[PDB]
RNA sequence: GCCGC
DNA sequence: ATGTGCAACAGCATGATCGCGGCAAGCTGATCGTGCAAAAGTCGTGCCAGC
C-alpha cells in the first residue's frame, strides 16, 4: 500500500455503562417541527401543521394531496380553505419553498421572497413559471411568440429562473455517505484472472474464541473441565463460518469461470448465465446460490461492484445461439450517444441495426431498454 | 583545535570549578543499542532473530523423515524512505527474507536422506525498523517505545512485614519466578508448617513435590536433618559427643567424661564449660534413659530375625520399643538432631500431615490439585508433572534468572542449565528454613539490584518468538502429508501470524505510545524513559507506598526529581545522564578508581550489588594537583549511608556532579537553590513549552544545551564536512574536502531541510541554515537548527526583562503582567498546523467524484476552488468554507413525470447527486499550505496531480544534476590537461565543443589510450546518469496501490499564528507558573532612570513560600550578562577599534574564581573576533553547571564589571504617576517559556445541541458541542444553599425532560420564564432496566 | 440497547444483544432436542447450558468466572450497566450534563465589585441565545425565527447591543471543579469583557480555593424567575461572607 | 491511556 | 469416668477504594445448508392511441 488514508472519524462512549449510548441527528422534519413550535399557531393550526409536515418527503415536496390531508384531519370546520392558509404559512420556513405541492408552486414561492424590483420579476413570475412551463422544458422557440417577448429577454429570464433552488430542503440532510463498499470479494489480474477473498477474519475469530472459551476451560480455577461447556461452541462457530466462506468462494470461482470474457477485453461480454448454470457447476441447489450471491460484492478494476448484476437470463432469441440483454443495452447506449446531432435512434431503426449486427430482437424490446435508463432523442 | 567552528561563533562563559573526566554519552544509546542487537546478524545464537530461529528450527514431523533446515536470513531494502513514508501515512518496515531447505530422509535406511531441496529465500511478514533517532514510523506516526522496569527472574525471600495473623509472628515465604512459565512458592503457616502455592493455587504441603522427585522418607530425613547415632550395647546406652551443637541445653543428670565428672546435673551451661569439655578428648559417654523419650527415630532399622521392622519415621519411641529393638539386635539407632536452639522441627511435620509416600501417589495428588478434572492414568500425571517444571519448552529461566538463582544460594558457577533441576528446589527449601532459624536475612524487592530493564529489542524478540511458535504449530501438520513436489513457500510459510503478532505489538501496546513533539527536550526525555507499568509490570492501583518511593540505590541510575505527579508518581522515572544498562539488564553508573591517596583517570562501571561493598567518595570533594585529597576526612557512602571516612579508606569517586540528575533536570540553573518539589514541577513543565517564531538562546544556561540539541536529531549535522558550496532556505550542498574522500565518482553531501511540517502535537517543525557561503565546516558541526534551537543550542524560551514587585493587584496570586511591547515584537508567537483529509470511496449506486461544480452551490463558494475542485495553495479559509468538492451519487431508476420535467428544466443530473464536501470545521482558520492528492492505479490522473509530479521530477533532476555537472567538469579538465600535454590549441581548443573533436588524434598513444578512455568514460557516465534518471522518473510517476474500496485521497494542511493573550499560560523553569492577567501599554509599565520599561512584572510574595532562590539568582545573573552585552553593544556602536573590544572581551572571559575555561582571544583571528563580538550585542551567554557554578561573589563582580549595582536592585519610577517607588526593586532577565495550554482550546459555551439516544442527555466535551457536567457535589452544594428551583431546573429542564426542553425554550423566546417540569428520561430508563430483570417496580398513585 | 454501527452497512451487536442471543439459542436448541426423545445426559447438559446462559445474562462475573468475549474482557450484563458504578452515579442522581453551560480559564480582575465577574462576550451570545432571539423578535428587528437566527449568526452590531441589554440584571453562577463545600459555587453579575478568560474577584479566591496558574471554572445560567431570585437572594457572593462551618 | 487543576 | 453440647478461631467469599476537563485510539460484524412446493416476480413479445 503506497498511500494509506488516515483513520476516519470514530468514537465510542466511555466512562458510561451503556456503551456507545447514542447521538441525536437533526433531519428536515425535526427542523420543521422546531420552527413550527416557535410561531403563534392555534391548537387546530398546530394539528394541521404537524399533519402537513409529517407528509414532507426527503426532497422537501409534499407527497400527499391537500384534499387527502383534509380527509386525514377528519373533523368539521377544517375545510380546505384553512389548510391552504396553514400550508402557505408553513412554506415560508428556513428552506424557503419547502412543502410545495408541485414545481410551479415552489418557483412561485421562491420568486415571492424577493425585493420586488428585480429586472425580470414579472417576466418569469407567471408568464414563464405559472404558464408555458412545458414550453420552457423544451427549446421554447415558440415561447417568445407565445409570450410576445423578444428572445434576448427570454435568454436572461431563463437564467433568472435557473438561479432558483430546484429542490429546497435537501440542504438540511445530516446523513453521512458511510454506505461504502466492503468488497469482501477482492480480485486481481493474473495469467488466468485469479479470484481471492479478503475480510475473512477467520484466524482472528479462531484465536479469540480459543483464548476465551478454551482459555477458560484450560484455566484450572474452575472445578472439573469445561470440555463441552465452552470448548464445543467455538468449534461449531468456526466450522459454520468456514463452510459459509467455502461456499461463497466456490460460487465466486464459478461466477468468474463462466464470466471470464466480461472481464477480458471489452466490458460488455457477459453470457446469459442462469442459476442452474452455477448450480450444476457447484453441485448445489439454485436457491442457496441465489441467497448467497444476491448482495455480496466484488472489487474489480473495471467491472461493476455486484454479484447479481451478472446473473441475467436474457437470451432474447439471438441469431447465433443466445446472448445477454445487458450487452444489448450497453451497445444501444453506446450507439445512441454516438449518432448525428439530429439523433433519430428510432425503435425500428435500432432493431434493424441490431439485427444487422446479429441481435435478433423485436423493435418493442429496444424501446424498453432505451427507456430504462434514457429517453428517445426526438425519435417520435 | 580548542574550539570548533560552530562554537567560535558564540562561546559560553563556563564557571566550572571542576574538570570533567568523561563526556556525556550519546543520550540515546539504550534504544539504538537494543534494536541493533535485536536486528543485526550474530554468528552465535546469543540474541535476536537468529536466536529465535535456532530456538525453533530445525524441526521435523513425527517420525515423518522430513525436516526443514534453516540457514541464515536477510532483510530487504525498504521500499520507502522515512520522509515519504510519513507523508504517505504508511509503516516504515523492511521485508524479512529467510533461506531454508527441505530435506527428505530415507524411510528404509535409518539416518539416511533421499532428497535435499535447497530452495531460495522465502518471505514471512515485515519487521518495522527504527529511525536514526530511535523512533518507529508506523502508520505515518512516531510511536516511541518506552523501556520497562520489572523484577528480575530468580529467588526472592520476603517476610510480609510480619503482620498477618495479628499474633506478632513473622511469616517467611520464598518465590521462584521464571522468565516464562508457572510460578513456584513456599510459605510458612502460623503453626510452622511447610506449604507450597504452585501457580497461586490452594496451599499444599511441600512433601508431595518432595516425594514426587523419587525421594524416600529415610532419604528426606537424612538430607534435611543432621542425624545422630544412639548406641545401646550391654545396657550402657552411650551417646556420641557433639559439643559444637550442644550449646543450649539442660543436663538431666550428671555428665561424666571417661569416668570422671565433667558437668554436673543442671550445672553451668556457659561457653567455659563447653570449651573445657571440648578441650578434653572424650569418647562416647552414657546418658540417662529419660533423654531418649523425646527423641524421634530417623532411619528405619530392620530386624534380622523377622521381616517385621519399625519403619515409622517421624515417630517417637516407647519403653517396650527399646526391648523390641534390643531383641532385634539394634545396637545403633539413627535419630535426627531434634535440638531446638537455632534449628527446629521442620519438614517432619509436613510429612506427618500428608501420608502419600510414593512417586505415583504424589503425581496423582498433584494432578488432582492442579487439574480438578479427569483423574490420570499414570500417564497424564507423569506428563503433566514433566510439563510443569523441568521441561525445555514449557519452563525456562533466562541466563539472568540462572545467575540470580546461583548467586542468591552462594554458588560459584554463574552459567548453567536454563531449566531447574531436582537439587535447587531442595536448596531453596533449606535456605528458607535457614532464614527462619536465624542465619540469613530477607532481601529488598525495591532494591535496584533486583530490578531489570526490558527494552524494545527484547520485547520484539519475545513477540516474534511467540508468532514463530504459532507458525511452527501449523507447519508441523503439513509434513505428515508431504510429497516431494512441495517447496518452502508451499510448506505453510504463513506470513499472516508473524505479521499480525509483530504489528499488534508495535501498533497497539501499553508501552508503545505517541511520542511528544514539543521541543527536542520532550522527545529526548520520552525516548530514555523508565516505566514500571506494562504487560508484565505492576498496575497503578496495585502500587503501595513503598514501590513509589525514592531508594538509596537510585543515586546514579534514575533521577529522584523527574516523575509525573498524580497517578504515576514513582512509577515512571528517567535515566540519569551517565547511567547505562549492564549486559544482563541491570543499571550501572561510572566511578573513578582510587589507588592509595590519588584518584585515577580509569573508570569502572558499578551495578547496584557491587557498589554496596565499596566506599564511594563525593563528586564535590576538593583535590590537589597530584590527585591527593586536600583534607583528611571526606564524606562517603559505604552501605546506603553517609559518614566521614579517612583519606585512605576510600575506594571510588564520583565522575561528576550531574550523576544524580536526568537530562530534564540538568537544564535548571541553580538547582541546588530550589526546593525539591518545585524543581520537580519546573523540570516537568520544561517539556510542555511550545517553540516560538524565532529562537532565543538563554543568557543564564548550564552547558547541556549543546548536547541536548545535537543528540536529539532535530538539527542537521555535517558527516564528512568540507566547505559549503550552495546554500538555500531549503538545501545545503557541501563540497567534501580532499583529505577524506571515497575513491571514485568524486562526491558531495546534499542536505534537504524539512520545511514547515505538522508534528504530533499540531505544532510546527522547521529547519533553517546556519552557514552563510563558502564557510569551511568540520565533521559534527551544525548546519541547520530545527525547532527551538539557536546556533546548535537548545532554546525553547525567550529572555524576558523581569521586575519583582506588586503592581495594583494585576499580578495577584500567580498571575503575570505583560507589556504590549512583548506582543508587538511577536515574541511568544507560535505556528500551528492542522491536517484535514477527504476520501472518495466507491458505493453500490456509483463512484464518488471530486469535481469543482457542486449542485445547489452558489458562485461565491466556488471562488477559491480550481478547475479540479481543490483549493489554491495559499488561500486563507475561515469558518465553514469548502475545501474539496465531492459529490455522492443517488439512486433512481424510475423516471416519474415530475423528475422528467425537473431534468428538462435543469441540468441532466438535475442535482440528484448529493454533495458531501470537506468543509473547514467551525472556529478553525489558517492559510492552506499543502495538498497531497493520492490516486489509485488505473484511474485517471487528477489535474493537480500532474503539477505535483512535475514539481517532484524537477526537484529530483535539480538535486541529481549537480554531481553530473561536477563529474563532467572533472572529465573536461582531465581532457584539457591531456590536450595541453600535446597538440594544445589553448583557447582555440576550448572554444570548440567536444574538445574540438577530441583534438583529432595527435600522438598514437594519446589517441589509442587517452582520448579513447576519456570518450568511453564520458559515454558510460551519460548512460549511468540516464538510467538513474529514468529510474527516478518511473518511481515518481506510478499508481499508488490504495485500499480496495477507496479511489482518491486528498490531504489539506492549514497553518495559523497564535499570539499571546491574557488567557495564555507562561512559566519559567524554576517551577514558577501562571497566566497573564493584562497586556499593559508601554507608557504604563515601570521604568528606570534611563527610560527603559520592563517587560514582565511578577510578585515577590511567591518566592519565600515556594522556596525558589534560583529565581532570584538567575535574575541577578541575567542582569549581569545583559549588562556585559550592553557594554559590548555600546562599544560596537561607536565604531571603536578592535583592540579595545578584544581587551574587554578577554577581561570578561577571564572572570570568576579559578574556573576551568581557558578561552583566549590572542590566537583568535581579527574577523573571528569581530564576528564573536557581533554575536554578544544582545548579551553574554554564560553557563553554570548543575551542582557547581556561580557564587554570590562571582555574580557580584560580574555585575561590577558591567557598571551595575552589586545589590541587584535599582530605582524604578511609576510609568503612570511619574513618582519613584519607595524601595529598590529587583530587576533582571529571566528565561520565560510558553506552555501548551491556551484559551483558544479551553473556551467553550453551549445553549442547545445534540443528545444521546439513550438517557437523552447532552453530549460531553468540546468538538461535540457538549455541556458542562453538573456532578454530585454541585448538587450537594445547591441543596445546602436551599436553592430548590435552580436544582429542579438543572435536573429536568436542562438535561432530560424531552418535552420540557422544547416547552421551556418556547417560553424563553416568548418571554414567559415558566418551568412546567416533568419526568427525566433517565428514571424511565432505570425503571425499564429494573423491570427487565425478574423484579417489578411501578409508580403507584 | 442499540447495536453499534461500523464502517459501511455492517452492524456489531453489543454485549446485552450477545447475551440475549445466546440465551435464545440455548433455549431453542433445548426445545428442539426435547422432542427427539434424546438420552437424558444431553438433556441434562442442555438444561445446564440454558441455566448458565440465564445467569450470565442476568449477572455476569459470577458462577462461571464471567463469559467475556472477543477482547478477553467480561461482557456487561444487565446489572453491571445499571447506572455508572452499578448505582445511580452517571446519568441519574445528580450526574446530569446541562445546557446553557460554559467553561474557560480564570484570571484576576482587581477593579471588580464583590458581586461582579467578567464574562467574555463570545462566551456570552451563546449561553443567552434564546433570550437574544426573544428580544429581537419582540422589538421588531426580525419577524420570523429564521430571520433572528440568521442575524445572530451574522453577529451584527445591534445584536451586541441587544445582548448587552439582556445581560443587564441576569445573575450568573460560577463553580470550580472540586466542590468541597457550598462556597465552591456562587452567583455573580456578569460584566462583558473582550477576551476569552473569566475575570474573578480576588476576594472570593480563598472561598473557591482558586489560584491563577491555570485553573478553569464552569458557568451556568439560572434561566427562570424563581432561579434568578434564588441566585440573587441566596447564592450571591455578597450574601455569604461568614463560613458555614 | 498521557496531561492539566 | 466417659459422653454431649456450645463458644471461639481459622478459612473463604463479597464489596469498595475523590472529582472536572483535553488529546487518543481501536472497532467490537457475518454465520450455517435443503430441494421443493408455493408463491411472487420478471422478460421477450405483441397491442392501440397520438403525431
Ligand atoms: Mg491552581
Amino acid at each position: 500500500t503506497a498511500g494509506t488514508p488516515s483513520g476516519n472519524g470514530v468514537d465510542y462512549q466511555d466512562d458510561e455503562l451503556p456503551v456507545y449510548q447514542g447521538e441525536t441527528t437533526q433531519s428536515l422534519q425535526d427542523y420543521l417541527m422546531w420552527q413550527v413550535e416557535l410561531t403563534p399557531f392555534t391548537d387546530t393550526d398546530r394539528a394541521i401543521a404537524t399533519s402537513i409536515v409529517d407528509a414532507v418527503d426527503d426532497t422537501g415536496y409534499l407527497t400527499i394531496q391537500i384534499e387527502d390531508i383534509v380527509d386525514s384531519i377528519g373533523d368539521d370546520e377544517i375545510g380546505l380553505e384553512e389548510v391552504e392558509a396553514v400550508l402557505k404559512r408553513i412554506q415560508r420556513f428556513d428552506p424557503v419553498g419547502v412543502a410545495a405541492k408541485d414545481l410551479r408552486d415552489c418557483l412561485l414561492i421562491q420568486l415571492s421572497q424577493f425585493a420586488k424590483e428585480t429586472p425580470w420579476l414579472e417576466e418569469a413570475r407567471l408568464i414563464i413559471s405559472d404558464h408555458l412551463d412545458l414550453l420552457a422544458n423544451h427549446d421554447f422557440r415558440t415561447l417568445m411568440r407565445v409570450t410576445r417577448l423578444k428572445e434576448e429577454v427570454l435568454k436572461e429570464a431563463v437564467n433568472l429562473i435557473q438561479s432558483l433552488d430546484p429542490r429546497p430542503g435537501q440542504s438540511i440532510q445530516t446523513g453521512e455517505p458511510e454506505y461504502v463498499i466492503p468488497d469482501v470479494l477482492v480480485r486481481k489480474v493474473n495469467d488466468r484472472w485469479v479470484v481471492e477473498l479478503n475480510s475473512d477474519s477467520l484466524p482472528r475469530l479462531k484465536i479469540n474464541q480459543q483464548y476465551a472459551a478454551m482459555g477458560n476451560s484450560a484455566r484450572n480455577d474452575a472445578d472439573g473441565q469445561f470440555i463441552r461447556s465452552n470448548l464445543q461452541e467455538a468449534r461449531w462457530l468456526i466450522k459454520s463460518l468456514e463452510s459459509a466462506n467455502d461456499t461463497l468462494l466456490r460460487v465466486s470461482r464459478c461466477i468468474v469461470e463462466q464470466q471470464q470474457a466480461f472481464f477480458e477485453q471489452g466490458e460488455e461480454y457477459m453470457k446469459p448465465m442462469v442459476l442452474a448454470d452455477i448450480a450444476q457447476a457447484v453441485e448445489m441447489h439454485e436457491s442457496t446460490i441465489s441467497r448467497v450471491t444476491t448482495q455480496k460484492y466484488l472489487h474489480s478494476p473495471r467491472g461493476i461492484f455486484e454479484l447479481k448484476y451478472f446473473f441475467s437470463s436474457h437470451v432474447n432469441t439471438e441469431g447465433g445461439g443466445e446472448a445477454s440483454s445487458t450487452a444489448i443495452r450497453a451497445l444501444v447506449k453506446k450507439l445512441i450517444a454516438a449518432e448525428n446531432p439530429a439523433k433519430p435512434l428510432s425503435d425500428s431503426k435500432l432493431t434493424s441495426m441490431l439485427s444487422e449486427q446479429g441481435i435478433m430482437v423485436a423493435r418493442r424490446t429496444v424501446a424498453k431498454y432505451r427507456e430504462s435508463l434514457s429517453i428517445p432523442p426526438s425519435n417520435q | 583545535m580548542v574550539y570548533s567552528y560552530t562554537e567560535k561563533k558564540r562561546i559560553r562563559k563556563d564557571f566550572g570549578k571542576r574538570p570533567q573526566v568523561l563526556d556525556v554519552p550519546y543520550l540515546l544509546s539504550i534504544q539504538l543499542d537494543s534494536f541493533q542487537k535485536f536486528i543485526e546478524q550474530d554468528p552465535e545464537g546469543q540474541y535476536g532473530l537468529e536466536a529465535a530461529f535456532r530456538s525453533v528450527f530445525p524441526i521435523q514431523s513425527y517420525s515423518g523423515n522430513s525436516e526443514l533446515q534453516y540457514v541464515s536470513y536477510r532483510l530487504g531494502e525498504p521500499v520507502f524512505d522515512v520522509q515519504e513514508c510519513q507523508i504517505r501515512g504508511v509503516t516504515y518496515s523492511a521485508p524479512l527474507r529467510v533461506k531454508l531447505r527441505l530435506v527428505i530422509y530415507e524411510r528404509e535406511a535409518p539416518e539416511g536422506t533421499v532428497k535435499d531441496i535447497k530452495e531460495q529465500e522465502v518471505y514471512m511478514g515485515e519487521i518495522p525498523l527504527m529511525t536514526d533517532n530511535g523512533t518507529f514510523v508506523i502508520n505515518g506516526t512516531e510511536r516511541v517505545i518506552v523501556s520497562q522496569l520489572h523484577r528480575s527472574p530468580g529467588v526472592f525471600f520476603d517476610s510480609d512485614k510480619g503482620k498477618t495473623h495479628s499474633s506478632g509472628k513473622v511469616l517467611y515465604n520464598a518465590r521462584i519466578i521464571p522468565y516464562r512459565g508457572s510460578w513456584l512458592d513456599f510459605e510458612f503457616d502460623p503453626k510452622d508448617n511447610l506449604f507450597v502455592r504452585i501457580d497461586r493455587r490452594r496451599k499444599l504441603p511441600a512433601t508431595i513435590i518432595l516425594r514426587a522427585l523419587n525421594y524416600t522418607t529415610e532419604q528426606i530425613l537424612d538430607l534435611f536433618f543432621e542425624k545422630v547415632i544412639f548406641e545401646i550395647r550391654d545396657n550402657k546406652l552411650q551417646m556420641e559427643l557433639v559439643p559444637e551443637r550442644l550449646r543450649g541445653e539442660t543436663a538431666s543428670f550428671d555428665i561424666e567424661a571417661n569416668g570422671k565428672v565433667y558437668v554436673e546435673k543442671g550445672r553451668r551451661i556457659t561457653a567455659r564449660h563447653i570449651r573445657q569439655l571440648e578441650k578434653d578428648d572424650v569418647k562416647l559417654i552414657e546418658v540417662p534413659v529419660e533423654y531418649i523419650a523425646g527423641k524421634v527415630v530417623a532411619k528405619d532399622y530392620i530386624d534380622e530375625s523377622t521381616g517385621e521392622l519399625i519403619c515409622a519415621a517421624n515417630m517417637e519411641l516407647s519403653l517396650d520399643l527399646l526391648a523390641k529393638l534390643s531383641q532385634s539386635g539394634h545396637k545403633r539407632i539413627e535419630t535426627l538432631f531434634t535440638n531446638d536452639l537455632d534449628h527446629g522441627p521442620y519438614i517432619s511435620e509436613t510429612l506427618r500431615v500428608d501420608p502419600t509416600n510414593d512417586r505415583l501417589s504424589a503425581l496423582v495428588e498433584i494432578y488432582r490439585m492442579m487439574r480438578p478434572g479427569e483423574p490420570p492414568t499414570r500417564e497424564a500425571a507423569e506428563s503433566l508433572f514433566e510439563n510443569l517444571f523441568f521441561s525445555e519448552d514449557r519452563y525456562d529461566l533466562s541466563a539472568v534468572g540462572r545467575m540470580k538463582f546461583n548467586r542468591s544460594l552462594l554458588r560459584e558457577e554463574i552459567e548453567g542449565s536454563g531449566i531447574l533441576s531436582k537439587d535447587d528446589i531442595i536448596d531453596v527449601m533449606k535456605k528458607l528454613i535457614d532464614i527462619r532459624n536465624g542465619k540469613g536475612e530477607v532481601d529488598d524487592i525495591d532494591h535496584l539490584g533486583n530490578r531489570r530493564i526490558r527494552s524494545v529489542g527484547e520485547m520484539a524478540e519475545n513477540q516474534f518468538r511467540v508468532g514463530l511458535v504459532r507458525v511452527e504449530r501449523a507447519v508441523k501438520e503439513r509434513l505428515s502429508l508431504g510429497d516431494l513436489d512441495t517447496l518452502m513457500p508451499q510448506d505453510m510459510i504463513n506470513a499472516k501470524p508473524i505479521s499480525a503478532a509483530v504489528k499488534e505489538f508495535f501498533g497497539s501496546s501499553q508501552l508503545s505510545q505517541f511520542m511528544d513533539q514539543n521541543n527536542p527536550l520532550s522527545e529526548i526525555t520520552h525516548k530514555r524513559r523508565i516505566s514500571a507499568l506494562g504487560p508484565g509490570g505492576l498496575t497503578r492501583e496495585r502500587a503501595g507506598f513503598e514501590v513509589r518511593d525514592v531508594h538509596p540505590t537510585h543515586y546514579g541510575r534514575v533521577c529522584p526529581i523527574e516523575t509525573p505527579e498524580g497517578p504515576n508518581i514513582g512509577l515512571i522515572n528517567s535515566l540519569s545522564v551517565y547511567a547505562q544498562t549492564n549486559e544482563y539488564g541491570f543499571l550501572e553508573t561510572p566511578y573513578r578508581k582510587v589507588t592509595d591517596g590519588v584518584v585515577t583517570d580509569e573508570i569502572h562501571y558499578l551495578s547496584a550489588i557491587e557498589e554496596g561493598n565499596y566506599v564511594i567518595a563525593q563528586a564535590n570533594s576538593n583535590l590537589d594537583e597530584e590527585g591527593h585529597f586536600v583534607e583528611d576526612l571526606v564524606t562517603c557512602r559505604s552501605k546506603g549511608e553517609s559518614s566521614l571516612f579517612s583519606r585512605d579508606q576510600v575506594d571510588y569517586m564520583d565522575v561528576s556532579t550531574q550523576q544524580v540528575v536526568s537530562v530534564g533536570a540538568s537544564l535548571i540553573p541553580f538547582l541546588e537553590h530550589d526546593d525539591a518539589n518545585r524543581a520537580l514541577m519546573g523540570a516537568n513543565m520544561q517539556r510542555q513549552a511550545v517553540p516560538t517564531l524565532r529562537a532565543d538562546k538563554p543568557l543564564v544556561g548550564t552547558g547541556m544545551e549543546r548536547a541536548v540539541a545535537v543528540d536529539s536529531g532535530v538539527t542537521a549535522v555535517a558527516k564528512r564536512g568540507g566547505v559549503v558550496q550552495y546554500v538555500d532556505a531549503s538545501r545545503i550542498v557541501i563540497k567534501v574536502n580532499e583529505d577524506e574522500m571515497y575513491p571514485g565518482e568524486a562526491g558531495i553531501d546534499i542536505y534537504n531541510l524539512t520545511k514547515y511540517t505538522r508534528s504530533n502535537q499540531n505544532t510546527c517543525i522547521n529547519q533553517m541554515p546556519c552557514v552563510s557561503l563558502g564557510e569551511p565546516v568540520e565533521r559534527g558541526d551544525v548546519l541547520a537548527d530545527g525547532p527551538s534551537t539557536d546556533l546548535g543550542e537548545l532554546a525553547l524560551g525567550q529572555n524576558m526583562r523581569v521586575a519583582f514587585m506588586p503592581w495594583n493587584g494585576y499580578n495577584f496570586e500567580d498571575s503575570i503582567l505583560v507589556s504590549e511591547r512583548v506582543v508587538q515584537e511577536d515574541r511568544f508567537t507560535t505556528i500551528h498546523i492542522q491536517e484535514l483529509a477527504c476520501v472518495s470511496r466507491d458505493t453500490k449506486l456509483g463512484p464518488e467524484e471530486i469535481t469543482a461544480d457542486i449542485p445547489n452551490v452558489g458562485e461565491a463558494a466556488l471562488s477559491k476552488l480550481d478547475e479540479s475542485g481543490i483549493v489554491y495553495i495559499g488561500a486563507e479559509v475561515t469558518g465553514g468554507d469548502i475545501l474539496v468538492g465531492k459529490v455522492t451519487p443517488k439512486g433512481e431508476t424510475q423516471l416519474t413525470p415530475e423528475e422528467k420535467l425537473l431534468r428538462a428544466i435543469f441540468g441532466e443530473k438535475a442535482s440528484d447527486v448529493k454533495d458531501s464536501s470537506l468543509r473547514v470545521p467551525n472556529g478553525v482558520s489558517g492559510t492552506v499550505i499543502d495538498v497531497q492528492v493520492f490516486t489509485r492505479d488505473g484511474v485517471e490522473k487528477d489535474k493537480r496531480a500532474l503539477e505535483i509530479e512535475e514539481m517532484q521530477l524537477k526537484q529530483a533532476k535539480k538535486d541529481l544534476s549537480e554531481e553530473l555537472q561536477i563529474l563532467e567538469a572533472g572529465l573536461f579538465s582531465r581532457i584539457r590537461a591531456v590536450l595541453v600535454a600535446g597538440g594544445v590549441e589553448a583557447e582555440k581548443l576550448d572554444k570548440l565543443p567536444r574538445d574540438r573533436w577530441l583534438e583529432l588524434g595527435l600522438t598514437d598513444e594519446e589517441k589509442q589510450n587517452q582520448l579513447e578512455q576519456l570518450a568511453e568514460q564520458y559515454d558510460e557516465l551519460k548512460h549511468e546518469f540516464e538510467k538513474k534518471l529514468e529510474a527516478k522518473r518511473r518511481k515518481i510517476t506510478q499508481g499508488d496501490d490504495l485500499a480496495p474500496g477507496v479511489l482518491k485521497i486528498v490531504k489539506v494542511y492549514l497553518a495559523v499564528k497564535r499570539r499571546i493573550q491574557p488567557g495564555d499560560k507562561m512559566a519559567g523553569r524554576h517551577g514558577n507558573k501562571g497566566v497573564i492577567s493584562k497586556i499593559n501599554p508601554i507608557e504604563d509599565m515601570p521604568y528606570d532612570e534611563n527610560g527603559t520599561p520592563v517587560d514582565i512584572v511578577l510578585n515577590p510574595l511567591g518566592v519565600p513560600s515556594r522556596m525558589n532562590i534560583g529565581q532570584i539568582l538567575e535574575t541577578h545573573l541575567g542582569m549581569a550578562a545583559k549588562g556585559i552585552g550592553d557594554k559590548i553593544n555600546a562599544m560596537l556602536k561607536q565604531q571603536q577599534e578592535v583592540a579595545k573590544l578584544r581587551e574587554f572581551i578577554q577581561r570578561a572571559y577571564d572572570l570568576g574564581a579559578d574556573v576551568r575555561q581557558k578561552v583566549d582571544l590572542s590566537t583568535f583571528s581579527d574577523e573571528e573576533v569581530m564576528r564573536l563580538a557581533e554575536n554578544l550585542r544582545k548579551g553574554m551567554p554564560i553557563a553554570t553547571p548543575v551542582f557547581d557554578g556561580a557564587k554570590e561573589a562571582e555574580i557580584k563582580e560580574l555585575l561590577k564589571l558591567g557598571d551595575l549595582p552589586t545589590s541587584g536592585q535599582i530605582r524604578l519610577y511609576d510609568g503612570r504617576t511619574g513618582e519613584q517607588f519607595e524601595r529598590p526593586v529587583t530587576v533582571g532577565y529571566m528565561y520565560m517559556l510558553k506552555l501548551n495550554h491556551l484559551v483558544d482550546d479551553k473556551m467553550h459555551a453551549r445553549s442547545t445541541g445534540s443528545y444521546s439516544l439513550v438517557t437523552q442527555q447532552p453530549l460531553g466535551g468540546k468538538a461535540q458541542f457538549g455541556g458542562q457536567r453538573f456532578g454530585e457535589m454541585e448538587v450537594w452544594a445547591l441543596e445546602a444553599y436551599g436553592a430548590a428551583y435552580t436544582l429542579q431546573e438543572m435536573l429536568t429542564v436542562k438535561s432530560d425532560d424531552v418535552n420540557g426542553r422544547t416547552k421551556m425554550y418556547k417560553n424563553i423566546v416568548d418571554g414567559n420564564h415558566q418551568m412546567e417540569p416533568g419526568m427525566p428520561e433517565s428514571f424511565n430508563v432505570l425503571l425499564k432496566e429494573i423491570r427487565s430483570l425478574g423484579i417489578n417496580i411501578e409508580l403507584e398513585d | 440497547r442499540p447495536l453499534v454501527p461500523l464502517d459501511g452497512g455492517r452492524f456489531a451487536t453489543s454485549d446485552l444483544n450477545d447475551l440475549y442471543r445466546r440465551v435464545i439459542n440455548r433455549n431453542n436448541r433445548l426445545k428442539r432436542l426435547l422432542d427427539l426423545a434424546a438420552p437424558d445426559i444431553i438433556v441434562r447438559n442442555e438444561k445446564r447450558m440454558l441455566q448458565e446462559a440465564v445467569d450470565a445474562l442476568l449477572d455476569n462475573g459470577r458462577r462461571g468466572r464471567a463469559i467475556t468475549g472477543s477482547n478477553k474482557r467480561p461482557l456487561k450484563s444487565l446489572a453491571d450497566m445499571i447506572k455508572g458504578k452499578q448505582g445511580r452515579f452517571r446519568q441519574n442522581l445528580l450526574g446530569k450534563r446541562v445546557d446553557y453551560s460554559g467553561r474557560s480559564v480564570i484570571t484576576v480582575g482587581p477593579y471588580l465589585r464583590l458581586h461582579q465577574c467578567g464574562l467574555p462576550k463570545k462566551m456570552a451570545l451563546e449561553l443567552f441565545k434564546p433570550f437574544i432571539y426573544g428580544k429581537l423578535e419582540l422589538r421588531g428587528l426580525a419577524t420570523t425565527i429564521k430571520a433572528a437566527k440568521k442575524m445572530v449568526e451574522r453577529e451584527e452590531a445591534v445584536v451586541w447591543d441587544i445582548l448587552d441589554e439582556v445581560i443587564r440584571e441576569h445573575p450568573v453562577l460560577l463553580n470550580r471543579a472540586p466542590t468541597l463545600h457550598r462556597l465552591g459555587i456562587q452567583a455573580f453579575e456578569p460584566v462583558l469583557i473582550e477576551g476569552k478568560a473569566i475575570q474573578l474577584h480576588p476576594l472570593v479566591c480563598a472561598a473557591y480555593n482558586a489560584d491563577f496558574d491555570g485553573d478553569q471554572m464552569a458557568v451556568h445560567v439560572p434561566l427562570t424567575l424563581e432561579a434568578q431570585l434564588e441566585a440573587r437572594a441566596l447564592m450571591m457572593s455578597t450574601n455569604n461572607i461568614l463560613s458555614p462551618a
